[PDB]
């Protein structure tokens, strides 16, 4: 099973960064093309092209920086890879992007805080994806040490230096045969709608392990004409929903599951 | 290995086949002489 | 029209999207910047 | 000149291309990739005039040879037209086509020379005739003027699509009572570059019109997990041949198809 988390970390989605046609310039500039980390965040991967743009622009032009994909801005605070599930899987590859240095709406747009403040959002859905699974039991002994190298083994792409701590995470007491409830959070045509998330736990009341298709019955049975995608696969609804909140999370503990119709 | 568990990983080398393997070599390439210009 | 020949230029449509619409764009861009490497 | 919107999606098809010169190869200088949309109707010989200059200035003024390309180990039999060689040889792997040029060691007993492009244009109305000569006993291609002939040359090397089918509805075009040409232009390519040819009308005594499963049935019986390729689609059995040879064919008049497995 090693194998799947390696190839879900290292997943990648080619994007297309075009700087807004409206934006003045004073050379000619570029598309900035790049590989982005399905797992990580915009924030983290963006200096590079805030950089590479930085170039062209007086400082006058220059202002706060934010993405757009075709009208609707782009959360900094949901994965890369789950954003391009939700919203561009069937567009054509690479994902094109349009960067901004004006005109930032501050009524439908989070500020792009500090890189520090990322960090604090991952953070926290770690704790909450670790009090739904463990009581809150496990990272709540960590030192303040592995903290930052959970972080920091996310943001610099080191695999084994993030899954040193994060296997702690994803264990649990023999007796109990599975964690008490999954983390997760489903998304359904936009970003803009509220994603749902509820308790359900991956072990039934006879001792079976519960599937995706049960996740699906009791909490969206809307999915059941539409498609369930996880890190750009369709899982077998057979899938059992431990096993993929084992394997199938995004770095912060949780089942980022998106649904959209065909094809 | 059971069904859903092939099924799975088999997606995923699927997906790394369109949409990584495709646009990694090129991407290369185009940054590299891209630097070039940039120091003229 | 007739099922195979609606089935045939869907493909057809299928296939230059995942081959031709996808690299149209950044082989023009890696081109061009070549010609431009020529100094 | 029927059904238009099939015909030009076919002339214009692309492929994307990555040239990579071979390492063992004597170069005053380091030599970039070159990348390319590959028509794949046209000849590997015919549209790769500016790689081959490409890569003229990174090599000395010897050698001086004669360019030659390769796909992992097999050189590229230049006869085919580039469409059957990528279907046939690398549809399966990832894109772009990794394709190696060479400059020495040409492989004399393993590929023809092409020493001008009017050995390519030879090439391809050898190919043109023998196809009109099991369409029409060879009556159609001979009753053209030579002007026109030079016309459908000059219409492929140009990629000029209304100039070629200037000259190339005539020869798509068959006697009414027969309601079909006399023979069908097929060749049919296992997985090495020995193909298949036998004879086979569009017409039974029934009346009816043969699909590509009734051809393959009396021609290549090995398939049906094989997939049958044709310009990078799949078409349907029950496609009537007399169909594809007037829409689905190469501008030399014939029905390239490839059989390769599936995954």
């Amino acid at each position: 099973d090693k194998d799947v988390l390696r190839d879900v970390w290292f997943g990648r989605i080619p994007t297309c960064f075009t700087l807004y046609q409206d934006e003045i310039t004073e050379r000619e500039a570029e598309p900035y093309y790049l590989l982005l980390p399905r797992v990580s965040y915009l924030t983290l991967v963006t200096d590079k092209v805030k950089k590479h743009f930085q170039k062209v622009m007086r400082q006058e032009d220059i202002s706060e920086i934010w993405f757009e994909y075709e009208g609707t801005p782009l959360k900094w605070h949901y994965p890369i890879g789950l954003l391009f599930d939700l919203l561009a899987s069937s567009s054509a590859l690479p994902w094109n992007i349009t960067v901004h240095f004006k005109s930032f709406p501050e009524k439908d747009l989070l500020h792009c805080p500090s890189k520090d403040a990322i960090d604090a959002h991952f953070m926290s859905c770690m704790k909450e994806a670790d009090a739904l699974k463990h009581k809150s039991q496990v990272i709540n002994e960590m030192q303040k040490k592995d903290h930052k190298q959970l972080w920091m083994g996310l943001q610099n792409d080191r695999f084994d230096q993030f899954w040193a701590i994060n296997r702690k995470l994803m264990e649990y007491p023999a007796e109990e045969n599975g964690f008490r409830y999954i983390p997760f959070r489903i998304y359904q045509t936009t970003t803009e709608r509220p994603f749902i998330q509820k308790l359900f736990r991956p072990v039934a009341a006879d001792g079976q392990l519960h599937t995706l298709g049960d996740l699906l019955k009791e909490v969206c049975p809307s999915a059941i004409k539409n498609q369930v995608m996880i890190h750009g696969i369709e899982p077998m609804l057979e899938t059992p929903l431990q096993w993929l909140s084992e394997h199938l999370s995004y770095p912060d503990n949780f089942l980022h599951i998106s649904i959209i119709p065909q094809p | 290995f059971p069904r859903w568990k092939r099924h799975i990983s088999e997606q995923l080398r699927r997906r790394d086949r369109l949409q990584r393997q495709a646009f990694e070599e090129i991407i290369l390439q185009y940054n590299k002489l891209l630097e070039k210009s940039d120091l003229h």
